[PDB]
């Protein structure tokens, strides 16, 4: 007929297609930074799963665990200059996937990460975390925690309690 | 590893020098977890021979062990001296390079340093002064770059490290003898140069300073230029919005917000901590050529998303039955299926 | 007609008037018997 | 009689009795429905006036309990439509309009299509589609609410021209059955063959100017308008690539990922990849500032959002950041606190905005009607944010009507003998109600000279008198006890020294090493060494 | 009882009424509540169709759509 | 600084309206000091004031006025509402004002994009000082041009108006009951009670092929 559903072709799949990698990338990272105040930069918008720093190079990822975190991460801090002069955001492939680009490098020659599965129900993206039930749609029943990493279920009050005891301890080390 | 785990649990059920040497021979074969245990159990046993052993295990080395060890030869402490040049040449030995820039411990060692050099109160006056001395004078040290035989003016500069000590010069400038000038000329000072400017805890002590100086306009002024010149982390930044915020409605009334709203074009001190919460690159104040519009929605790329100039989309029916329609312009109309990425992850990762 | 309407929110945030016989916006209806209910919520 | 049938019924009475208990049970209130009109008749004028009445009152209050039900709107108009009233029914869709700030397309095409039959009145009738136009034509299902306005202005008019305007109207819109609409104009062109028509197509001279067609010529006309036509398809080409690839974006970025569109009763919920989409598309368009469809995205993402407080937040953000009118956001804020069942976050940036707004006695009135609807006792609630906010913003409008008691030290700050009742009350619970510390850290954070005195005098002292077990023997009530003395205007350093001691000694001496040597230690190993030397010879004997 | 076309009392006895007799050999009604269907992602329901397009015009669309399935 | 002043500056520079009208609410909670000052307004010199009961509700209608007549008035009640809070020329005035949306016309005062009310077309002011507002709003008012409404239309928006903070009133009488009240929490249980169950069960699945797709 007149009307045919469309055909459109893949692209290949490199990490910045197939939405699924929330590893943002950090470039033009400073000495200065390391692994703990990263993490401190990329918390507010969303639970991380990690941040992994190769010493020998200016580099730097995160692990969101949406991608809506992601986004936001990357709309935030785009040229946002950390501890000295800008960096430069994209996605990184991150971990041990890039250990096999590398190796791919050397024998001159991809994987979706998995995203979810289906619905939930229970998580609200870019619900952060600090360190009885009645689950309602405000309540926003499930969220992730990582100091090993659990999925734990609730206050408020105790983010507003570790930024008081992190504002005490401002004022010092203890970071 | 689960040999040596029995072992060392058959080893928790039972001489005991012997048990060690084995675990010592078991710790050879290993690693941190046992020789923290074994530390456990040598205190179990009940001190210099658990401090030999600690310095044989940070020979041995990773972070939370050897600091653990710093802190616990920190709980010993009030014994002695020799235990004080120990910690002080376990610590140096960190900070040199195996710990190299680290905020975390080197107020350990100021705190270190304070108890030992220094312990009526005319004394204690020209004692704390002296104490004043000795960081200001490393601190104009380090401007000056000439760093002589003293080891602690040698470990206080390691590029992330001049923060906490003029932290802690401000702190005992102004918190001891209610200096409030000295203070502000330091504020001044140190506002200007680069290393000490994204630094964490200078700012929240400039924060809880000028909380203690209970005027707004400079914290007025402190909060609107924080995510734009002031380039500081977002947990960090966001607590001390919302600390802001708290201690604004805390401390306020009407009339000085209402004269603290800036008229017509910026933020207003309650709203703006509350919109810019998170969005740090955020501005209070040409179309479609813009980084956001090119990289909309799908945000890996930037794209070149062709529109139609001249298209009459927000208008109605009537206005648009009014004069006869001209023509559609069309805009970028080839860069259909033209996809331009960064790359910099490849590009300066992996190449 | 031997049905009163009759709202939740009024009367658990003790507002007067969380009963009325004609209508008003957005009262559920009840009967006349009104006492199960009361009984109902506490 | 079948009205008093229906009363003297017990399942009537049972089932009303389960749904007065429970507003917001929608599957209660779904069995009530179902019992009144299956119950009844097949309903026409001749069915009993009350039970007619008992009909209308019973979805009135529905609707007005669940304010987003599409078709339940519907089903209200039209079952009153049936009755006759046809006034009423043009009253209850406006209703229900009104209730949807004049958007969402369901109640658009079907009071439309409805408005077809009963409405007379030409140029009234099509101003009612004009105004129905503006709001939800560029909502992007919106397919049927055009080829209905498209197949009615063909019915109606005379003259193709005001159907032309519509077709060159309807393409530039990104709609998801865009294709159809160029099918039909498409089919459109190929009809047109006298070549003077080309001027109603479009303006004569934006004709000549820019796509080099005369409608006046003297000549065979034949090959001049087959090359008419063939030079018109190109534009029409251009004019699809640019409408065919935003709607493709469209389609495989967002609405591929959107399965639920239509508000199904707020026990229900939406899954974590479906929030994902939704807040992308809400981000997505509020690039193309066409405002018209970011309201409309706004609006039509708020129907099976309703009420998670993502979306209003989302809103009111937008509104203020980027259009600038910052009163809207204060009126969907507003609309929003009227349903999202986590009202704190909203109701503390609502606090804000109005503080913004400067509408003072809009938030004196709204802060005692939180009053009223604890009905006192703000203190005795679990959650701690609303009390929290709730006493910030009190304070800030109460101390700046009654204010200068403390003399040289002003501030008024939070510091009125009924607030501190307020504040002693939520503090004396211990640990029956949670977030006791973080009153302390503002109150210590007050500052100079009467008011040290005042406030560890009052707060401080009556708890060292009686010492709470759980309220002394946590390190941060140390904590900040020492951090108010050791932050103070008006005394040396040596008196602040003596006075620490003098703290650290009286209540505890006794075990709490697990307890108040962790913080307390972390407070004196931070502001000196020296006591810390004395500090921990006290705790180690 | 809206879009299933005879429950909506306005056409509703029409769809009864204009049913042809059926004198040779051979409906989702009211009933239907909130909690017959609680969770409609449990139970998969088919995606949003693609729209469709003139196959004219089918050659010139957007190559290699961003983001595969 | 001068209210009178500023209305004879703008009677020198701008050289009725057919079926004019404005609606103003005005909320003062200090019911006893407004009716001090509006009765003194009204003995100075069309603008009916109408009550419906703090929380005093009293709306300013304005019909038939020379622009000037409005001009004065607003802007007083405006001045009049920081008043009470600032220091019972300094600091400027924010508020509304409604029209009817029966208008057509043809920055310090802005169309509301989202009113709340039915076809009130809520105009905000800003935070311009005294005389630019008295400027911008003598020159908005010049531009615009009603058509008539009448129908006791204060009746209708009296009605309206209270029903939606009368609303407003009800969801913060909510406040309490979220959930445990307001609707059945047994039944709801149930039924979401295994969905989060399993839910969390594919949280955790994932979060462990996380682990494995992360580490090696």
């Amino acid at each position: 007929s007149q009307f045919i559903y469309p055909v459109q072709q893949q692209p290949s799949l490199n990490h910045f297609t197939d939405p699924n990698n929330t590893t943002v990338f950090i470039g033009g990272l400073s000495s200065l930074v390391t692994e703990d105040e990263l993490r401190a930069y990329f918390q507010p918008f969303g639970t991380i799963v990690y941040v992994k720093i190769p010493v020998g190079k200016c580099c730097g990822f995160v692990q969101y665990v949406d991608r809506l975190s992601a986004e936001a991460a990357i709309a935030g801090m785009q040229g946002f200059p950390i501890a000295n002069s800008r960096v430069r955001l994209s996605w990184g492939r991150s971990a041990k996937q890039t250990a096999l680009l590398q190796q791919a490098m050397l024998s001159n020659s991809q994987q979706q990460q998995p995203g979810l599965q289906q619905p939930n129900y229970g998580y609200i993206p870019s619900s952060t975390c600090e360190a009885s039930s009645t689950m309602l749609p405000g309540c926003q029943i499930l969220n992730y925690s990582n100091p090993g990493q659990q999925v734990i279920m609730q206050a408020v009050v105790n983010s507003t309690n570790a930024m008081l005891n992190r504002l005490e301890q401002g004022s010092n080390g203890f970071m | 590893l689960e040999n040596w785990s029995r072992y060392l649990k058959f080893v928790t059920d039972p001489d005991k020098e012997f048990v060690m040497s084995v675990f010592d021979r078991c710790l050879i074969p290993c690693h941190e977890n046992t020789w923290m245990m074994y530390i456990k159990w040598l205190t179990k046993k009940n001190d210099e021979v658990v401090v030999d052993i600690y310095q044989k295990a940070n020979t041995f080395l990773f972070k939370t062990l050897r600091y653990d060890f710093l802190r616990f030869l920190k709980r010993k402490y009030r014994s002695n001296n020799t235990l004080f040049n120990n910690i002080f040449n376990e610590t140096v030995s960190r900070y040199l390079k195996i710990w190299p820039n680290d905020i975390l411990l080197m107020t350990e060692y100021l705190c270190m340093l304070k108890r030992h050099s220094f312990k009526s109160p005319k004394e204690i006056l020209e004692k704390q002064t002296s104490f004043t001395k000795i960081l200001e004078t490393s601190i104009t040290n380090y401007i000056n770059n000439q760093i002589d035989a003293k080891v602690h003016l040698q470990t206080l500069i390691n590029d992330k490290n001049l923060s906490i000590v003029v932290v802690e010069l401000i702190k005992t400038t102004w918190l001891v003898l209610k200096n409030n000038m000295q203070t502000r000329k330091y504020f001044n000072l140190y506002q200007k140069n680069i290393l000490i400017k994204n630094s964490v805890p200078f700012w929240l002590t400039y924060y809880k300073f000028e909380k203690s100086n209970v005027n707004f306009t400079k914290l007025n002024k402190f909060i609107r230029e924080l995510g734009v010149e002031i380039y500081l982390p977002t947990t960090v930044m966001n607590d001390i919005l919302t600390d802001y915020k708290t201690f604004y409605l805390t401390h306020s009334n009407i009339v000085t917000y209402e004269s603290s709203i800036i008229d017509s074009n910026t933020f207003d001190p309650i709203l703006y901590p509350e919109l810019k919460m998170s969005n740090p690159k955020y501005d209070p104040v040409d179309w479609h050529k813009k980084t956001e519009w090119k990289e909309a929605g799908h945000i890996g790329i930037t794209t070149e998303r062709p529109q139609i100039s001249n298209s009459i989309i927000e208008c109605n029916s009537g206005t648009l039955i009014q004069k006869p329609i001209s023509l559609p312009n069309f805009r970028n109309l080839e860069k259909i299926n033209q996809v331009k990425i960064n790359d910099l992850y490849t590009e300066e990762f992996l190449k | 007609r031997d049905i009163v309407f009759v709202s939740p929110q009024l009367y658990l945030s003790s507002q007067e008037g969380w009963k009325s016989d004609s209508a008003k916006s957005g009262f559920i209806p009840i009967l006349k018997n009104d006492l199960q209910r009361f009984q109902d919520s506490l | 009689d079948k009205y008093t049938a229906l009363i003297h019924d017990e399942n009537f009475s049972t089932l009303t009795l389960n749904v007065s208990r429970y507003p917001k049970s929608l599957a209660y209130w779904e069995k009530l429905l179902n019992y009144i009109v299956k119950a009844s008749a097949p309903i026409c004028k001749s069915t009993e006036p009350q039970l007619l009445k008992l009909i209308r009152c019973t979805y009135s209050s529905m609707l007005n309990e669940f304010p987003y039900l599409e078709n339940y709107y519907i089903d209200f108009a039209l079952l009153e439509y049936k009755l006759g009233n046809v006034s009423m029914s043009h009253k209850i869709f406006q209703r229900g309009l009104q209730a949807f700030n004049q958007r969402s397309l369901l109640l658009w095409t079907s009071y439309l299509k409805f408005c077809n039959n009963v409405i007379s009145h030409q140029k009234q009738l099509f101003k009612k589609y004009e105004t129905a136009e503006e709001y939800v034509g560029l909502h992007f299902f919106s397919g049927e609410f055009w080829d209905l306005y498209l197949e009615q202005i063909s019915s109606r008019c005379t003259s193709s021209k005001k159907y032309w305007n519509v077709l060159r109207k309807i393409l530039e819109i990104p709609l998801h059955s865009f294709s159809k609409f160029y099918a039909l104009w498409l089919q459109r062109i190929d009809d047109i063959m006298d070549l003077k028509q080309l001027s109603q197509l479009t303006s004569k001279d934006e004709l000549l100017k820019k796509l080099k067609i005369d409608i006046n010529y003297s000549g065979r006309k034949g090959p001049y308008l087959q090359d008419a036509k063939k030079k018109l398809k190109k534009i029409t080409k251009e004019m699809y690539m640019v409408v065919q690839y935003q709607v493709l974006e469209i389609y495989s970025i967002f609405e591929s990922k959107i399965y639920i569109n239509y508000y199904t009763s707020p026990e229900t919920l939406v899954s974590s990849d479906e929030i994902e989409t939704w807040i992308k598309y809400l981000d997505y368009t509020i690039t193309l500032q066409t405002d018209s469809l970011t309201h409309l995205n706004f609006q039509r993402a708020l129907l099976p959002l309703a009420h998670y407080d993502l979306v209003w937040i989302k809103y009111s953000k937008w509104l203020i950041n980027s259009k600038n009118d910052l009163l809207g956001a204060k009126n969907v804020l507003l609309m929003g606190l009227k349903f999202s069942l986590k009202k704190t976050e909203i109701i503390k940036l609502l606090y804000s905005v109005i503080c913004k707004l400067n509408e003072y006695v809009l938030l004196r009135n709204l802060l005692e009607k939180i009053e009223s609807s604890y009905s006192d006792n703000v203190e005795n609630v679990d959650d701690f944010e609303i009390f929290w906010d709730y006493l910030q913003f009190k304070t800030f409008c109460q101390n700046s009507l009654y204010s200068s008691r403390y003399s040289d030290s002003q501030s008024n700050g939070l510091l009125n003998k009924e607030l501190f009742d307020k504040v002693w009350k939520r503090l004396s619970c211990k640990e029956k109600k949670s977030g006791q510390e973080i009153l302390l850290n503002n109150l210590v954070q007050f500052y100079s000279k009467d008011t040290v005195e005042f406030v560890e005098k009052n707060i401080f002292q009556k708890i060292i008198e009686f010492g709470w077990e759980y309220y002394l023997q946590n390190g941060m009530f140390w904590n900040c006890y020492c951090r108010l003395i050791y932050f103070d205007t008006s005394r040396s350093y040596l008196d602040k020294r003596q006075y620490i001691v003098r703290k650290i000694w009286p209540q505890i001496d006794k075990k709490f090493a697990q307890s108040v040597l962790p913080s307390l230690t972390e407070f004196c190993e931070s502001y000196f060494p020296e006591e810390m030397d004395t500090l921990e010879e006290m705790f180690t004997e | 009882k809206v879009f299933v076309d005879a429950n909506r009392f306005d056409i509703g006895d029409l769809v009864k009424a204009s049913k042809l007799p059926q004198r040779a050999n051979e409906s989702r009604s009211r009933d239907e509540t909130c909690e017959s269907n609680p969770f409609p992602r449990l139970n998969n329901p088919k995606k949003l169709e693609p729209p469709k397009i003139l196959s004219q015009w089918s050659n010139t669309i957007p190559k290699t759509s961003i983001f595969y399935s | 600084f001068d209210i009178w002043k500023n209305l004879d500056r703008i009677r020198s520079t701008k050289k009725f309206i057919k079926g004019s009208l404005l609606i103003l609410p005005m909320r003062t909670e200090d019911k006893q000091q407004f009716d001090e000052c509006m009765d003194e307004l009204h003995k100075y010199i069309i603008l009916r004031c109408y009550p419906q009961k703090e929380g005093m509700l009293f709306y300013i209608v304005l019909k038939d006025f020379n622009i000037l007549d409005s001009c004065f008035v607003l802007s007083v009640l405006l001045a009049f509402q920081k008043r009470l809070w600032m220091a019972p020329k300094n600091i400027n005035l924010t508020g509304s004002f409604y029209l009817p949306k029966n208008i057509e016309t043809g920055s310090s005062i802005v169309e509301v994009g989202f009113n709340v009310v039915p076809d009130f077309q809520q105009f905000q002011v800003k935070a311009c000082h005294v005389s630019k507002f008295m400027n911008e709003l003598s020159n908005f008012f010049s531009q615009v041009e009603f058509g008539k409404c009448e129908a006791n239309v204060i009746n209708y928006f009296k009605r309206e108006y209270n029903r939606t903070y009368s609303q407003i009133s009800l969801a913060l009488y909510e406040l309490p009951l979220i959930g445990d009240g307001l609707f059945d929490i047994k039944s709801y249980i149930s039924k979401t009670r295994p969905i989060i169950e399993t839910s969390k069960a594919q949280m955790i699945k994932h979060i462990s092929e996380m682990k494995a797709y992360n580490e090696i």
